[PDB]
């Protein structure tokens, strides 16, 4: 139970430290039946080219770390063939096997949430005052793969509690314990299939709730590295190569 | 079926019966663009010229695949294939015929059968649509139409160098409505004597 | 009648000259006793014009070498003949060191000896020789400098035949090595056009431009013999 | 299928470019049922003498027509024996089956839109301003055999769109496939018999939709015939003859 | 039999004046063997997606033209989705179905000569003389899906007689008979697989053996259009695109 493999298209991860794994609302991912389909076109369904686990960008944990988040049906459109298909069809639709890998040693410590967030919604600090109506600039709503850092990460960055983001699919990193969290997420929406491009799932954060620390000497450099796998991916309404 | 008016495009008092239908001949035979119209049924443009159209002006929403047959008015003499392509949203105009084949599509050629039929079938990511405009419902946008040369519009010495085409417009089997309102347009102005 | 003497085997399995060898006294063609043939059958019209009838060919073949003087007198000679696969160490001089054949196939014969004959089965790394190779045998920009490897088919490339006065000085005689070639165990694919006109070089089609002659003979009226 | 004829009475219909059969509204003409009827006279029921093919004038297909229409009960009224008892009788009921027939060559082009609507009923330019009450006169609302020809086919001349009268029984002639439109309508009426002279259930339009063309040298008279057989004929409420 | 219609992927194309199909070499394509194969990796059978029809440009036939040809692998290198796999793969193996279309009236007349060469490989002049060495350029020898035209089609551009490529799978296009030409053709290589981009198995040639001609005011523009689907296509050896 503290071992474990995961297989999916050419691609497979290994942990021996780990601490089950999570289905998210306790449901897999699964295609979109007959009836709760409306789009009359025959999608396609490239199975092993896109439902694969695909490694994004490493990220540092320092002891002064605030946490981070991806949104996404975002952190992949510009990756593999999994990102050709969401920019040739307008409608996307599928699950994902999110594994987060953080390991140190028997000398470090440290705890990390690592949690799925719907419909993400990020919020501004309103010019501080609270009498601006600013808002959040693609470039933090739609981080893409770099991910983005939490400015104020006890509010998520959208006035609401992190205490409470424990009512959503998540997963601890205990040093002491595991060394990675797995999580598998279902096509959450309120429609069959939607944009890729337009609209984002969820959200994926990983943040600090217990500080890293270590005595000087042992290596101070504990990297985070996210690797996520599409499941079930259906696209429809092809056209050509559309950005955004 | 009824006329699509694909030709919307004289207003002059005279030339009004001429919307009706549009015009092909001999070309250069580099794939040249033919007509071009959007494929949304309840928004204004060609399909306003429709039974299907006119009844969509009562309905908020819909839901369905369309079919556009086109018939080939020209005469017996007269061959040529045609390329008609409907590009799904997100396809912004396409520029040429190599950009528009990428679509859905059907390659018409001219014979004893006289019209062809272009399906456009329901590819939507919502289960309804509410009539698009410009804008912000242009979210609900169908895609777009276009006619190429797929060859050429070949015909011997003693046949007419212009023919047209008529194109009919209905919906599918699979079509519905919901949730009824007014049409946009009120055809009175003062009071109805 | 008989449809037996129009198999491949009857009409190829005929020997035909193919290479010609010269180890002159003095002179600027092979002068120190030694020489280096590039395997290639494409040197003489007549055998190069039949297996150009087919585009890929599979066989056995026996190699025949005719030796003697330029006056066609039998010498009391010994002479060594070596077949050197691509990769190994080509012979620089007649004392070259390649002259052991450790592993390389050789042949030591005396011009008094009837002409030495031998068995080759078929080496090339593909299932078929090709007469025609419609590409280039590397990747990369293909520039005028580099257009001399268009057609060029490495698979074809099966290495170089050399020759020696078994010695450490000067031979008393000029000699001349003929090579003939008779194919066995064969089969052929993809049939084409019959070369039209004359041949000008060994790895490719060239033909004179000014000097296009027609299939075959004309005549006067098309309404008379 | 391409081939077809169509015998009545003693008149007999040949073609060999047809393009089928349109049975309006899915209903053959019948006789009046004894629950639907009203008139207690016994009616008469001529049959061959009157359910026959009648063909009425020819009109010239140009490069520049804008088409023509037939009032139908009235077509007739003054034609055969079909007419003489259209006249001594006040009541009068029938179907028709319709045949327009038009030829060209294989170098002609050009397609004719050949419908049946109902309760035709013709309007006026109103002075072109449109705020003159007039009233088309009886010879446009009623013109016989010859037909009449109509100023603004756009409009149908009531105010109606001719793209949607595809809604009617209708069959178009297009000479590069067809030389004839078979229609064969019911009797359609809110009552189960009416006057012939007074009523006209429906019209007859034949609307070039693409235009006619041709090169110089080829035959430029283009005719289009109209032959038509009443279907079921029955009269009753006899007296003397009335013209109208 | 002079009517077809082939249907390959989400392509249709039709025909009513055909003269039969022809499968080069009695043989249909088909996939490589397990002991015909020495590449060690799994390949790519993408199937509908690359196994469809793509219509090449289209060229003038005149009373003057000399013939064109295209090489085959490469007149779709740049193409659809075949063109991608066969970028991104170092091994390409496939057949094609080539459907060469061009109709006329039954006024015009003119024979096109429809073949396939295999290992088509062009010469050059030789300066004229014949005394210089001179190689095809690039342009020519891979022209590309715009074709090539013939400078000398009596000897094909390589000095071989155009009389005897009937020796080859051919079919003719005679206006008065047929408007199209159907050849299928299996994989041809003395390598299972093989280089979409360095290599071409073969090439489509079209030349007017018979010159046409009409009489003024015949329309004279007679367009012959290529369209053609790759057949039991298969990639291996996956890297980067690469475009030659």
């Amino acid at each position: 139970d503290r071992v474990a493999q995961l297989t999916i298209g050419n691609s497979t991860i290994t942990t021996q430290e780990a601490a089950n794994i999570i289905v998210g609302y306790g449901e897999w991912p699964s295609y979109c039946s007959d009836d709760d389909a409306t789009a009359v076109d025959k999608p396609t369904r490239p199975d092993v080219s896109v439902n694969r686990f695909y490694t994004l960008d490493t990220k540092l944990w320092e002891k002064s770390s605030k946490g981070w988040y991806w949104k996404f049906p975002d952190v992949l459109t510009e990756t593999g063939v999994f990102g050709q298909n969401a920019q040739f069809h307008y409608l996307y639709r599928s699950g994902f096997c999110i594994h987060v890998q953080c390991n140190a040693s028997k000398f470090h410590q440290g705890a990390l949430l690592v949690a799925i967030l719907p419909e993400y919604v990020i919020g501004t600090v309103a010019g501080g005052t609270g009498t601006e109506d600013s808002h959040p600039p693609y470039k933090q709503t739609q981080p893409g793969a770099d991910g983005f850092e939490l400015q104020h990460p006890y509010v998520l960055d959208a006035g609401i509690p992190i205490s409470q983001l424990t009512v959503c699919p998540h997963q601890w990193i205990n040093l002491r314990t595991n060394n990675c969290a797995t999580i598998i997420v279902p096509y959450m929406n309120t429609l069959p299939f939607d944009s890729a491009l337009n609209h984002c799932n969820f959200g994926l954060l990983v943040v600090p709730i217990s500080p890293l620390d270590f005595d000087q000497g042992a290596t101070p450099v504990i990297p985070i590295t996210i690797t996520l796998a599409p499941m079930c991916s259906e696209f429809a309404g092809l056209r050509q190569a559309v950005t955004q | 079926e009824t006329i699509l008016e694909v030709n919307n495009v004289p207003t002059n008092a005279t030339s009004l019966m001429e919307r009706l239908r549009f015009p092909v001949s001999a070309q250069a035979g580099k794939g040249e663009l033919c007509a071009v119209f959007r494929a949304d049924p309840g928004r204004d443009g060609p399909w306003q010229s429709t039974m299907l159209g006119q009844l969509c002006g009562y309905y908020t929403q819909w839901s369905g695949s369309l079919e556009v047959t086109f018939m080939f008015t020209g005469s017996f003499m007269a061959t040529g294939k045609m390329l008609i392509a409907y590009t799904p949203p997100g396809g912004p105009l396409p520029k040429d015929r190599a950009t528009a084949m990428l679509g859905t599509h059907v390659i018409w050629d001219f014979g004893l059968q006289s019209s062809v039929t272009l399906v456009i079938p329901w590819i939507s990511n919502t289960h309804y649509r509410a009539h698009a405009r410009d804008g912000v419902f242009d979210y609900y946008t169908t895609g777009l139409v276009s006619i190429w040369y797929q060859t050429n519009y070949v015909v011997p010495i003693g046949a007419p160098n212009t023919a047209y085409i008529i194109a009919l417009a209905a919906a599918q089997k699979n079509f519905t409505m919901k949730l009824c309102k007014d049409t946009s347009h009120i055809l009175q102005t003062a009071s109805i004597q | 009648h008989s449809t037996a003497e129009t198999t491949l085997d009857s009409f190829f399995s005929r020997a035909g000259l193919v290479g010609e060898i010269d180890l002159p006294l003095e002179g600027t063609t092979n002068p120190n006793g030694y020489a280096n043939w590039d395997i290639d059958i494409t040197g003489y019209a007549q055998m190069r014009r039949k297996v150009e009838l087919f585009t890929y060919m599979r066989f056995d073949a026996e190699f025949t070498f005719v030796a003697c003087t330029p006056t066609g007198q039998v010498v009391p000679q010994l002479l060594q003949y070596m077949f050197v696969p691509p990769g190994a160490p080509k012979p620089e001089s007649r004392e070259s060191l390649a002259w052991q054949t450790a592993t390389n196939p050789s042949v030591f014969v005396k011009l008094t000896d009837p002409p030495a004959q031998v068995s080759v089965p078929f080496m090339s790394p593909a299932s078929a020789y090709q007469w025609f190779y419609d590409g280039y045998p590397t990747f990369g920009e293909h520039k005028q400098e580099k257009d001399l490897e268009y057609g060029a088919c490495p698979n074809n490339m099966m290495g170089t035949f050399s020759v020696r006065n078994v010695g450490s000085s000067k031979s008393k005689y000029p000699l001349v090595v003929r090579i003939y070639m008779r194919m066995k165990h064969v089969r052929a694919w993809i049939p084409r056009p019959m070369r039209n006109q004359n041949y000008l070089f060994k790895a490719n089609p060239n033909y004179a431009g000014n000097s296009i002659k027609p299939t075959g003979t004309s005549r006067t009226a098309i309404t008379t013999l």
